[PDB]
RNA sequence: CGCGACCUCAGAUCAGACGUGGCGACCCGCUGAAUUUAAGCAUAUUAGUCAGCGGAGGAAAAGAAACUAACCAGGAUUCCCUCAGUAACGGCGAGUGAACAGGGAAGAGCCCAGCGCCGAAUCCCCGCCCCGCGGCGGGGCGCGGGAAAUGUGGCGUACGGAAGACCCACUCCCCGGCGCCGCUCGUGGGGGGCCCAAGUCCUUCUGAUCGAGGCCCAGCCCGUGGACGGUGUGAGGCCGGUAGCGGCCCCCGGCGCGCCGGGCCCGGGUCUUCCCGGAGUCGGGUUGCUUGGGAAUGCAGCCCAAAGCGGGUGGUAAACUCCAUCUAAGGCUAAAUACCGGCACGAGACCGAUAGUCAACAAGUACCGUAAGGGAAAGUUGAAAAGAACUUUGAAGAGAGAGUUCAAGAGGGCGUGAAACCGUUAAGAGGUAAACGGGUGGGGUCCGCGCAGUCCGCCCGGAGGAUUCAACCCGGCGGCGGCCGGCCGUGCCGGCGGUCUCGGCGGAUCUUUCCCGCUCCCGGGGGCGGGGG
RNA sequence: CUAACACGUGCGCGAGUCGGGGGCUCGCACGAAAGCCGCCGUGGCGCAAUGAAGGUGAAGGCCGGCGUCGCCGGCCGAGGUGGGAUCCCGAGGCCUUCCAGUCCGCCGAGGGCGCACCACCGGCCCGUCUCGCCCGCCGCGCCGG
RNA sequence: AGCCGGGCGUGGAAUGCGAGUGCCUAGUGGGCCACUUUUGGUAAGCAGAACUGGCGCUGCGGGAUGAACCGAACGCCGGGU
RNA sequence: CCCAUACCCGGCCGUCGCUGGCAGUCGGCAGAGCGAGAAAGAGAGUGGCGCGGACGCUACGCCGCGACGAGUAGGAGGGCCGCUGCGGUGAGCCUUGAAGCCUAGGGCGCGGGCCCGGGUGGAGCCGCCGCAGGUGCAGAUCUUGGUGGUAGUAGCAAAUAUUCAAACGAGAACUUUGAAGGCCGAAGUGGAGAAGGGUUCCAUGUGAACAGCAGUUGAACAUGGGUCAGUCGGUCCUGAGAGAUGGGCGAGCGCCGUUCCGAAGGGACGGG
RNA sequence: CGACUCUUAGCGGUGGAUCACUCGGCUCGUGCGUCGAUGAAGAACGCAGCUAGCUGCGAGAAUUAAUGUGAAUUGCAGGUUGAUCAUCGACACUUCGAACGCACUUGCGGCCCCGGGUUCCUCCCGGGGCUACGCCUGUCUGAGCGUCGCU
């Protein structure tokens, strides 16, 4: 029954909420373990970067936030296939690609070309055999300094 | 303080285990200093008690310095009897008084191949522990 | 509690009629816990008032400039021997009580070294009066792994580890504390403000920069300042002990008037 | 009529395989209430919940758009925060109630049918030979058998693909066996086994010490070990253990290296020519259920029933008209996620034998009911049985002596041993039931360890006795104040100020003197990103 | 006991505030704690209301330039009345041998500036009604102000 | 009618007393009795109203006894009335 | 003249009010006041020996004046009231005796309660500052367990009936033997089975418990024994009926159906 | 005075409270995450020198082998080339039970191969191995006035 004066509720407890509850006790112990497997693939990719695959530049789909930039699921083909980058090698040289994204503008087509080449002179490339080098590869000297980089690579700014 | 988190420090866990522990885990419990003679022989400190060994009784009413021969050893019961200590009951019949091997020391240990290899593991793995330990 | 605890039975009330109380009592059965009252909080066994669920707030959570305020008055206060003292602690030798010393001790290694350096800083008094206050436990703490208590002792508050924890690891009472790291659990036992710690030179010069100066932003936190003082000057013996403040004051009536 | 194919369908204790049932905490597919709320009650709500049925795994399910949006656009599924108790539904009452975007955890993409091209180029099984065979595989030989053209394999799937020509690149990848070396995250993977510091030191309590005191100047000894448990109370140092990138032995794995054998002949760009899709399905009507989905969100029955610049969606029914976005009616796919069952562990501001599971114990036991099913009570001698020899009365139970024990004031349902209730002893009292409040009196048990009555200064007088007062000297220490230096300021002013830079941090202040990279332009002009001043 | 709401109280910060989710910290006796993130403030609440919606969206007061000013400048700035704790000023007034003559402090008629808050009168923003005129242009209209 | 400015204090009956204002809020929503007034009823310790005071929520002295009558309301005590 | 808890005077407790007073403990470096009817300076200035003096003030403290004190439902405050556990702290207590329990002992507090002495007991416990709660019982025809009066009472009365002697034995109304008198009266209180019971059967022994008195006795307890089949039954047949396959239905575990929508014979004289 | 009743205390009963103990629970977390026709879960019956229950086990029956360990088990007896414990990879594992020759009384069969009678000539006795349903691939034997081809 209503007192003196306050606001209407309607409580959303009419159900068996009881035999339904998610409590958070293993909170902690899963973090540890997220944490323990994060440390574990980063060891089992050794010279490759912890965050994964390089991302694209994307605007957000919304008059709310069009303003701001994301990091998009992949490369589409147009940007791989103006890069000069194969879509096929792109994912085993560490190029996250989708084909469903489109490309009505030329702006962040161009951007992410830009990104695309930066990522190709940035990276290093490890030999396909581990005696004889290749063409396409990396020479020797400079992979003594291969290291495993924390954080998304070549992180989004705004 | 214990770090290992596979290793138990709860009461009633750790009682239930010595109360239950199994034979041959008893003969590890039930051991006893050596005498200092034998601990610089030996350079080793305890040994699991065997059925012949001579034993001081260091605590209880039956402190002394009598060499007593050990008659059995009563896994069971966490108790060891001496030819020694004993007791006459009311009809006159003498039956051992149970002492715990904690309260016990060896005057000398019956040398089997399986005790000498036992004391020379011991001496050998002390001896790296304290090498290691310079 | 278990959710299901006396609601294991079946049972029915007798209602009204057979002379009985007319709560629910186990049906049928040749055996004593027979027609004898299943539920309710007043029967033997069955269910209890109110069952504790799992889903108590446990957990509360602090703003982190209050944890910070907190952190920063424990420090001040570890500085005065008078509340120092009156914590307990034994300090009336130390030669004085913002104890600093070098790096070296970072590096101990050995149980035997960190004991000289405590017995030459003459803080093994506290350690002293640890020993002695090692007893038994009082209550049902004891069959849960609670068996024994004794008091706090000194803090030592380290920059890098290089074998100091396991040096002053194994003396009772000694709390060991990273200089980024402090806690008010362990800097205020109990609630009560002033512990006796002891600093190394690295972490006495870093704690400016953890926490910043009064003109100067804590480098190390993103945006933290220490809190600002409500009163400046808390000489109340000078207050009023003072001539421009006594010069406006009327004469002290001091005569009782008694009935 | 007979003989022979194929089709369709039988029979087998034919050769070789596969399913059934159980558990069911978590998961998937169905079916599916009424208590209750609405202060009545039928729609609603409870609730797509309980109960019922079926089927799995270590996770399941979902999943790479017939998507979201309308923006300068995002881009598989799953999970958390938020959107949000919002849009919306609702006798518009009670109540119910999502999604997109955004930030994160994780992150992985693929394969057929069809359309076509390759002498079916494909697959299964029997016999012999060679290899190892405890997850029955590889190679060869069989005018061995069968499947399959009513279509097996290679290329190939919406992100286009194929073929031909021309340029460029142009070969080590995988598998079946064998051996070798080292490494294995925090510590070198996992599992098992065996071991690794220091007092029973000197006195003293005790029935028993793990208690109390001491152990010099190395403040007993160890300590990377002062967790815990046991041992005749209370133990870092008696014992097991504990700490330790400590030691030794055995077994299994994963990663690299080498050898033999087997398969594999493979790619990219440009130009020319061809080809490209899933039907009683979509969709419409109606009916019933469901949903926040409202002129119908989803599902299903029935009837109607397609098209190929087509079809679906664009949250108000309809016609016209442009736009946007996907490509349905075929399939696979780990991770993040769930877990009151099971195996093995760790812990707790929890309970402490009427509590905590029903169950600390021969507990789902005894016992009840024809059955479905219901379902208890019950821990504690003592450090050690040392569990009371022996004498005596009695038929015996049961006693008196004696004895063990620190204690029988612990005697086998024996720690402690309360109340109700009872026996006896002592004291007192008694015909208005007893008991009670206020005020005294009388008698008692004990207490004051009462029974010649307090102490404390300052004097006066008398009997004594001291290494004795004041004042000085020497040395030290402290307090207070005024000259020399020093430190600090939650104070100010200045400097040509500062490791190379001539310090750092920040700035929505500038930089045709700046520099570098990228894009546009015919070595040159302009813009963008970074560096410099 | 949990969740929601309201109000009162205590603390921190304050036009802001809050890491609750995630991550970094050699994971791990305590510690499943504690610390840190700041280009992890997404986001919530607050800073703006009103209208069903399309939508709109929170002062103005004085002088010189054409009072019978069109209209540019010079300015000044977020009202007014009453009551208002405190503060400011202050006619006068606070003593002793007298007398001249000060300093410092207290008193005090009246008079000021008036906090919060209350009442009242104006003003501004959104919806709606009545009256009436004027102005703007890339598209001079069932336009906009 | 509203505005400004100015002048008038013998504070214009007695008596008594600090006042104003704002939040949040429990219990209650069966009543009964008495003097006086009063409706229905033959009447009632009946039924129904108005005013005031009580009882309920309240003990104390008196009415021998007593929810309401008369006196008087209460911390634990001594004296007086 | 008598007396109420009313009134007057006094003491004490508490509450409320004065939003009362006290930092002035200003000392040989000093000068001891701000109670006194009158708003405000014991005002500052310049000219005509003996070394000495109580308490205080946990300011959340101490001190002084007045008034007042009923209370159900209900509201609020303070508890150095109490129970259990946690973080601190008491160089706390304790086998030279903790917890708990008992007491004609000594006391404190208005009270919740508490502190000592004595006894029993045998291993842990408490004070203070915080934190947390499954935190205080006279009742609920409350739950479980225990114990009373009733009360040595009701009662040990359905079916005619027992007596003598001896033996055994501690013990005899109840056992055994002998004798006598009785009953059942062949539709039995007799002799055998079915169902059901499951060792109750038999021998020996015991007399703790049970057999509502007792027992030398027992269907009690304790040790041992005991059920022999071609022909006696089961086993076979089918009855009323029950129930697979084929088939049908069913979301489904399954259900219907028993000759019905079935290629339903695995047999045989003989001959080759 | 005596009896009875009442009150208080001492002692003794009755009873089992309180306190102190705890090889038990409850709750949270972690890793793993595995049954069955090669016969599961469950049930029954048996197995110890003295053994009823609980526990363990299966006619090899409180356990065999193997490995580790190294002198016991124990309530009483008896007797290092390895006692006892632990681990567990070899072996074994009665009757029912999805339960499988048919049925559920443990009743009744059928087929094949061995040992007794025989000296296979058949019965009879004993032993061993098969004999469930559905379904897949293949094999064999078939059926059809089903579609055909030669005579
Ligand atoms: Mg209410
Ligand atoms: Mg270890
Ligand atoms: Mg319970
Ligand atoms: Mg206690
Ligand atoms: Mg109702
Ligand atoms: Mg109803
Ligand atoms: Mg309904
Ligand atoms: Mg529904
Ligand atoms: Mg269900
Ligand atoms: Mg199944
Ligand atoms: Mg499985
Ligand atoms: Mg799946
Ligand atoms: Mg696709
Ligand atoms: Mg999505
Ligand atoms: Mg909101
Ligand atoms: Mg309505
Ligand atoms: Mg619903
Ligand atoms: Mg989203
Ligand atoms: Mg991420
Ligand atoms: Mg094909
Ligand atoms: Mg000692
Ligand atoms: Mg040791
Ligand atoms: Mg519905
Ligand atoms: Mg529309
Ligand atoms: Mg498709
Ligand atoms: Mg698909
Ligand atoms: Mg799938
Ligand atoms: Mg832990
Ligand atoms: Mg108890
Ligand atoms: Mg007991
Ligand atoms: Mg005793
Ligand atoms: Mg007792
Ligand atoms: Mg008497
Ligand atoms: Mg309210
Ligand atoms: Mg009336
Ligand atoms: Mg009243
Ligand atoms: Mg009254
Ligand atoms: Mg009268
Ligand atoms: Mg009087
Ligand atoms: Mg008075
Ligand atoms: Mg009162
Ligand atoms: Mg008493
Ligand atoms: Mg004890
Ligand atoms: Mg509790
Ligand atoms: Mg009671
Ligand atoms: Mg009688
Ligand atoms: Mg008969
Ligand atoms: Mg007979
Ligand atoms: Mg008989
Ligand atoms: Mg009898
Ligand atoms: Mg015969
Ligand atoms: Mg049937
Ligand atoms: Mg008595
Ligand atoms: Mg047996
Ligand atoms: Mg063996
Ligand atoms: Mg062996
Ligand atoms: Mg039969």
């Amino acid at each position: 029954a209503p007192s003196r004066n306050g606001m209407i509720l309607k409580p959303h407890f009419h159900k068996d909420w009881q035999r339904r509850v998610a409590t958070w006790f293993n909170q902690p112990a899963r973090k540890i373990r997220r944490r323990k497997a994060r440390q574990a693939r980063a060891r089992r990719i050794a010279p490759r970067p912890a965050a994964g695959p390089i991302r694209p530049i994307v605007r957000c789909p919304t008059v709310r936030y069009h303003t701001k930039v994301r990091a998009g699921r992949g490369f589409s083909l147009e940007e791989l296939r103006v890069a000069g980058i194969h879509k096929k090698v792109a994912r085993t040289i560490g190029i996250s690609v989708d084909p469903r994204r489109r490309n009505k503008s030329t702006e962040s087509l161009q951007a992410n070309v830009q990104r695309l080449k930066e990522y190709r002179s940035k990276l290093v490339l490890f030999p396909r055999k581990p005696s004889a080098p290749k063409k396409g590869d990396s020479s020797a000297e400079e992979l003594k300094l291969a290291t495993q980089l924390t954080g998304p690579v070549m992180p989004i700014r705004n | 303080m214990k770090f290992n988190p596979f290793v138990t420090s709860d009461r009633s866990k750790n009682r239930k285990r010595h109360f239950n522990a199994p034979s041959h885990i008893r003969r590890k419990i039930m051991s006893s200093p050596l005498s200092k003679e034998l601990r610089q022989k030996y350079n080793v400190r305890s040994m699991p008690i065997r059925k012949d060994d001579e034993v001081q009784v260091v605590r209880g009413h039956y402190k002394g310095q009598q060499i007593g021969k050990v008659v059995q050893v009563y896994r069971k019961k966490y108790v060891i009897y001496i030819e020694r200590v004993q007791r006459e009951k009311a009809n006159g019949t003498t039956v051992h008084v149970g002492i715990h091997p904690s309260k016990v020391v060896i005057t000398r240990l019956k040398l089997d191949k399986d005790r000498k290899k036992i004391l020379e593991r011991k001496a050998k793995s002390r001896q790296v522990g304290k090498e290691k330990g310079k | 509690v278990s959710e299901l605890a006396g609601h294991q039975t079946s049972a029915e009330s007798w209602g009204t009629g057979r002379a009985v109380a007319r709560i629910p009592r186990v049906r049928g059965g040749g055996t004593h816990r027979s027609g004898q009252g299943a539920f309710g909080n007043m029967c033997r066994g069955g269910r209890m008032f109110a069952p504790t669920k799992t889903w108590r707030r446990w957990h509360r959570r602090v703003n982190t400039t209050q944890k910070r305020y907190a952190i920063c008055s424990a420090l001040a206060a570890s500085a005065l021997p008078a509340l120092v003292m009156s914590k307990g602690h034994r300090i009336e030798e130390v030669p004085e009580l913002p104890l600093v010393v070098e790096d070296k001790v970072e590096g101990y290694k050995k149980t035997k070294e960190a004991v000289l350096l405590l017995k030459k800083l003459k803080a093994w008094n506290d350690i002293k009066k640890v020993y002695a206050s090692q007893r038994m436990r009082a209550g049902k703490g004891k069959m849960r792994n609670r068996r024994r208590i004794q008091r706090r002792g000194p803090c030592v508050i380290y920059n890098e580890d290089n074998g100091i924890v396991k040096a002053f690891r194994n003396i009772p009472g000694i709390t060991l504390l990273n200089v980024t790291k402090l806690n008010i659990l362990k800097l205020a036992p109990g609630g009560h403000v002033g512990r006796f710690c002891i600093w190394t030179e690295s972490a006495f010069r870093k704690l400016d920069d953890l926490y910043g100066t009064w003109r100067k932003a804590a480098s190390l936190k993103s945006n933290y300042n220490l809190p600002m003082h409500k009163m400046l000057n808390t000489d109340l013996s000078r207050i009023l002990k003072s001539p421009e403040i006594q010069r406006a004051l009327r004469a002290p009536r001091k005569k009782i008037h008694r009935r």
